[PDB]
């Protein structure tokens, strides 16, 4: 049970956690042009700021 | 002294083939007496 | 889990604690093994 | 003066007039052939200018080095491919043809003057071009509301980016006096400076936009659900190539080869691109939306790829994008053989379908491993000498990451071969128990297989060719 | 609002950071000539493609706004 | 005469689309044939085969522009090897007569895999080592997910995952080592000839091992394993447990013992600690285990500790043993995982308990697997007892050595536990009552006696006189452990 549950569990929670955040991750993409408007160009300005 | 495994495969690869391609024709279970599976193995 | 069920009928094993106090003394031997080894 | 480096473009231009014309007598004619046609001649005219003679300036305005050939021969191929697989899906609809090819040639003679272009007025009128025929192209087929909304946005978007990018043009035609050059451009201002990161930043949102890195990518997905599919395999290509391609041209060349901190930015659009599209389209169920996402990552690839300028990262980059041109256009070959047929669906639609049509499993199943980096295969080989070249000059995250996130993409192009091949009679789904079983489609999706199974193996004779065009760009 | 009006100032602290090259000359007051010779030695190419930007464009607005 | 024997299956392999048929029988015998010609090619190659060093070798140049070279390159330590497998992939085509779902694919798979598995021995670019250690993903996914098992999409899609991220820092480790100074090398010898500094030779090693231990199922590194090979049909498996795990130990002898040696030395211990683990382990997992195939495999995992400990000792007597339980198992576990087919297709059931008594008329299965698990565990008179032994001799020879050594043996004491409580919840006993209606299978026909006759003749034969196997290796076995103690 320590193989099953203890060592199994460990590596299939690797796959749960990188499902999990591609899941969680897409809301990112959410169907409106001014949140690209957003994070385009306040997508940048933040590259200037740790730049100059 | 000591023993060499050349002449041993050169002896018995060609029995090896020719007994592989004999017994391939040497069947039963699997074709009709039983067996209405396709090895798959579910 | 529920597929060992043979002779193998120990009930108190699939607990998560006894499973937890189980894998701590297992890790631990191999774990005091690897130092001594090292060492 | 000097129209000899210009023929390929006035050629393709020339069949535009006549693509049209023929289509305004007729109104219904066989203008799918001879398109190849000049396609075919121009790739053919690429190679008397191509290192015979050497690299030359048309008036300063345009240079046509063996990079540019590379690139408008790329983008011709894509041109080409998609033509052979959008003649008879968009007649399935209920649309013209004419002023379609028309529209896809004007984006690839877009795409293919913007690849040899060192100045910045040239640069935004050819970049203009490709961006207008896309927001056409996105919304062609106006009959479905998802069509249209993605040409608007894909519009709106554009346009404002291209707003920014014409900024910061304007800018660094401010700086240094006049000079709307390139070359004499990163020529009178040579030191850091806030405005010059100004420039280069608005230029890279610019940039990004086309290339499809995140986070500059909320269109492409949109955008490969509710376009048509031909014009998204034409999209992703050429786009890509010429983005690329006005990337080095611009950064390196006419821009700064001074002010070397966008390798800094590149790289973390390229972890964050990895990092999210080969994660998001893992959790999806269309294809065309997993391979925007795909898109994205390998794009990531690629910019990893020209991060680590030391004469074999851009070798790299040019190589896996010739590659990816072959395995892109044969998935979307096969998504469209399939879409036409009863499907006309998602990804769960696909299984079972080993028994129905065997040809088409073998095309997307190839191409979508290659895709994953499978061996002998092209995509491997690009991948693996990216990696080479990346890690050559010191970039050890990247690679890492890049392969980390290859081993997570496999698993969403496994679960379209999982449908086509696993999937038993006993699981088809109902578009496959009715699948019926075009002739230039087919010709397509046999010449893209077998390069991308074969151009792997075969790769000396193009890795001489990138190394040798590769000579060029400043370093 | 907050975004626009940072890139304002950070534009700003560009404008006034930056050493300009005045250039004192008097300018020209041909500024239609030249560009007529600039359209045919200098500024070519976007001419003529600007040319077939504006033919696809007209053929893209009459097949996407055509009522049907 | 490498290439030749790794391109072979693989082109013939691509006439078999376009070969007549009228429900699927021309194909098995047209793969039998390639393989039997292919074996016939190494055996011949084999006579011009003198026993130090790379006796053959055949350099040639796809890409200068990395230092990506075609160099294949036979060898004491490799002829084995592709020995063993292409007389055991030959044996899995000559099991899998009865398989009538999708044979193309099967037959064209199975030779695929029959060039990615010599070419994984007989390959001395660090690039192409990459490439077919990679091409056996897609096959065996397919060799799993299509026919064999009920949870064989969890399995194969574990297989593929875990096979890919940790099929991972190979690439990195030989980048690592071939840009270390003034020479792309990319080249087994020309890359052990280099001063490794120890501050990244014990970091490029870890990164070998990373996935040298998975493929070669360490301490955690082996939960794909029981699912791989429990969801997997006979022939597969024969592949899947006598090579795979055989080219983990291969490429971990000859990447961190000719080429790491500094850490190999700083390390070894980990190795031998890590292998009594692995014995007890599986053991003790194994006789847990209830189902029929998951026993075995993890019965697998435990006799791999011995070649753990037999490399992470330093005499010229523990490697040997290692290759000798090498080319052991592959012969063991292939005729025990293809007795588990057939029982399984006889029984249409793998569950003990659920079963019983059947060697009254299926009586012919019953010798054959007592056979084959006498020779699981380590008994005399076969190859599975000399390489138990000389790995005791050799590391007690060379941790305190007397404590892994108490601890290493306990499987001797418990290999036969399972094993031999499986033959008797099987075998043994009264017949069921019609609860087991399926017709007890017609006992082995001929077909599977022969299989099973030429995997247990050679194993007899090395048992008594175990020189046979180890004439292949004495001279390259005794340079790399000579320059393995020269180091130190
Ligand atoms: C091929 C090969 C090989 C081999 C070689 C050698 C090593 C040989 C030897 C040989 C010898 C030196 C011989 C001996 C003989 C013996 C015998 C002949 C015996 C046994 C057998 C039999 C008799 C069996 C039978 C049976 C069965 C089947 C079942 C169970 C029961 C019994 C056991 C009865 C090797 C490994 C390298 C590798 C691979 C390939």
């Amino acid at each position: 049970e320590v193989d099953y549950n203890v060592v199994d569990g460990v590596v299939n929670l690797t796959g749960f956690v990188t499902m999990v955040t591609g899941e969680g991750l897409k809301y990112l993409q959410n169907g409106r042009a001014q949140f690209y408007a957003l994070i385009v160009l306040l997508a940048v300005l933040g590259f200037v700021i740790f730049s100059v | 002294a000591v023993i060499s495994v050349k002449p041993i495969l050169l002896a018995m690869t060609p029995v090896f083939i020719l007994l592989c391609l004999f017994f391939g024709t040497r069947n039963g279970f699997y074709d009709t007496d039983q067996y209405h599976g396709n090895a798959a193995a579910h | 889990a529920t597929d060992f069920r043979a002779i193998m009928k120990f009930d108190g094993a699939d607990s998560p604690a006894m499973i937890a106090i189980s894998a701590v003394l297992i890790l631990g031997f191999i774990a005091g093994l690897i130092w001594w080894a090292l060492h | 003066g000097t129209i000899l480096p210009e023929t390929i473009l006035i050629v393709t231009l020339l069949v535009v007039l006549l693509a049209d014309l023929i289509q305004g007598r007729q109104a219904d004619r066989w203008t799918p052939y001879f398109a190849i046609v000049g396609l075919g001649g121009a790739i053919a005219t690429m190679i008397p200018l191509w290192t015979q003679p050497a690299t030359i300036s048309f008036f300063g305005s345009f240079i046509s080095d063996h990079l540019s050939l590379f690139f408008r021969g790329l983008i011709a191929l894509s041109a080409l491919g998609t033509i052979l697989m959008s003649i008879r899906y968009v007649e399935q609809t209920g649309s013209s043809l004419g002023e379609f090819m028309t529209i896809l040639l004007t984006a690839t003679v877009g795409g293919m003057f913007i690849a040899g272009a060192q100045e910045l007025v040239f640069i935004f009128v050819a970049l203009e071009t490709l961006s207008i025929a896309s927001y056409l192209l996105t919304g062609y087929t106006k009959r479905d509301s998802r069509s249209n909304e993605a040409a608007l946005k894909y519009l709106l978007i554009g346009a404002a980016s291209s707003a920014i990018f014409l900024y910061g043009s304007s800018l660094l035609y401010g700086l240094s006096g006049g000079h709307t050059q390139l070359p004499a451009i990163a020529q009178a201002l040579s030191s850091e400076s806030l405005g010059l990161v100004v420039a280069l930043v608005f230029v890279i949102a610019g940039i990004s936009f086309k290339i499809s890195a995140v986070p500059f990518h909320q269109w492409t997905p949109d955008v490969y659900e509710g376009a048509p599919t031909p014009v998204v395999a034409f999209l992703s290509v050429g786009s890509k190539a010429a983005g690329f391609a006005l990337a080095i041209r611009f950064l390196t060349l006419a821009f700064p080869s001074v002010t070397d901190q966008w390798q800094l930015i590149f790289t973390v659009l390229a972890i964050l691109s990895m990092i999210l599209g080969n994660v998001v389209a893992l959790a999806q169920t269309s294809m065309k939306r997993m391979l925007a996402y795909s898109s994205i990552g390998q794009a990531g690839f690629v910019m990893i790829g020209f991060v680590v300028g030391t004469e074999a990262g851009y070798a790299s980059m040019l190589f896996y994008l010739l590659v990816y041109l072959f395995m892109n256009l044969g998935a979307f070959t096969c998504v469209i053989l399939f879409s036409l047929r009863t499907g006309t669906d998602q990804i769960s639609e696909y299984a079972g379908l080993y028994q129905k049509d065997p040809l088409l499993t073998l095309g997307l199943s190839l191409c979508l491993l290659s895709l994953g980096g499978i061996p002998p295969l092209a995509g491997f080989f690009g991948k693996i000498y990216l990696f080479w070249a990346g890690w050559q000059a010191g970039a050890y995250g990247l690679v890492l990451l890049g392969l980390l996130t290859s081993v997570i993409s496999i698993y969403y192009y496994i679960r379209v071969v999982k449908m086509m091949v696993v999937k038993e009679p006993q699981e088809m789904s109902e578009a496959v128990r009715n699948y019926p079983e075009l002739r230039p489609l087919q010709v397509g999706l046999v010449m893209t297989v077998i390069a991308t199974s074969l151009a792997g193996i075969l790769a000396n004779p193009l890795f001489n060719l990138v190394n040798t065009a590769v000579w060029d760009v400043p370093q | 609002a907050v975004v626009s009006l940072g890139v304002f100032a950070l534009l700003t602290k560009m404008i006034l950071q930056t050493p300009w090259q005045l250039s004192s000359v008097p300018p020209t007051p041909d500024s239609i000539t030249t560009i007529g010779q600039h359209f045919f030695s200098d500024f070519l190419l976007p001419f003529e493609l600007a040319s077939v930007l504006l033919l696809m464009a007209l053929i893209g607005a009459v097949v996407l706004a055509r009522r049907e | 005469w490498l290439t030749t024997i790794i391109l072979f299956p693989i082109v013939a392999a691509l006439a078999i689309p376009f070969i007549p048929t009228g429900k699927g029988r021309p194909i098995r015998w047209y793969a039998l044939a390639v393989g039997l010609i292919d074996f016939a090619l190494i055996v011949y190659a084999f006579t011009n085969f003198y026993d130090p060093g790379m006796q053959l070798w055949e350099s040639y140049d796809w890409i200068p522009e990395i230092g990506l070279r075609w160099s294949v390159g036979a060898d004491g330590l490799s002829m084995p090897l592709i020995l063993l497998t292409g007389f055991i992939t030959t044996l899995a085509i000559l099991a899998a007569w009865p398989v009538t779902l999708k044979p193309r694919l099967f037959y064209f798979l199975m030779l695929a895999m029959y060039g990615g598995q010599i070419a994984v021995f007989a390959v001395q670019d660090m690039l192409v080592f990459f490439l077919a250690w990679e091409l056996e993903l897609i096959p065996v996914y397919l060799l799993l997910a299509i026919w064999g098992g009920h949870k064989r999409q969890y399995a194969a899609t574990k297989f593929i995952l875990y096979t890919a991220g940790s099929s991972l820092f190979i690439l990195v480790a030989g980048l690592a080592m071939a840009f270390y100074g003034d020479t792309v090398s990319f080249d087994m010898q020309t890359l052990a000839a280099k001063d490794y500094a120890l501050g990244f030779q014990l970091l490029v090693y870890a990164g070998f091992l990373v996935a040298y231990g998975v493929k070669l199922p360490i301490v955690p590194l082996h939960t794909w394993l029981p699912d791989a090979h429990g969801e997997a049909t006979a022939p597969v498996h024969m592949l899947l447990a006598g090579i795979l795990l055989k080219m983990g130990g291969y490429a971990l002898i000859r990447m961190n013992v000719d080429m790491l040696p500094a850490a190999h030395a700083k390390f070894a211990p980990v190795l031998v600690i890590l292998g009594v683990v692995n014995i007890i382990y599986a053991a003790l997992t194994s006789y847990a285990q209830r189902n029929l195939k998951r026993k075995i495999a993890y019965s697998s995992i435990s006799h791999i500790g011995f070649v753990l400990i037999g490399i992470a000792s330093f005499t010229n007597l523990g490697m040997s043993g290692a290759v000798l339980q090498m080319v052991s198992h592959g012969l063991i576990g292939a005729s025990l995982f293809f007795l588990v087919g057939a029982t399984y297709d006889r029984t249409h059931t793998l569950i003990l308990e659920e079963m019983g008594g059947v060697g009254q008329k299926m009586k012919k299965i019953f010798a054959m697997f007592t056979a084959c698990s006498l020779a699981s565990l380590a008994l005399p008179g076969m190859s599975g007892f000399v390489a138990e032994l000389m790995v005791f001799i050799g590391f007690a020879t060379s941790p305190f050595r007397v404590i892994v050594v108490f601890l290493a043996a306990v499987g001797v004491i418990l290999t036969p536990i399972y094993l031999l409580s499986m033959l008797r919840e099987i075998f043994y006993g009264p017949e069921n009552k019609e609860l087991v209606e399926h017709e007890a299978l017609v006992d082995a026909e001929p077909r599977e006696v022969f299989i099973i006759a030429c995997l247990l003749v050679p194993i007899i034969g090395i048992g008594l006189y175990p020189k046979l196997l180890t004439q292949i290796y004495d001279a390259t076995t005794g340079q790399v452990i000579a320059r393995a103690r020269e180091v130190l």
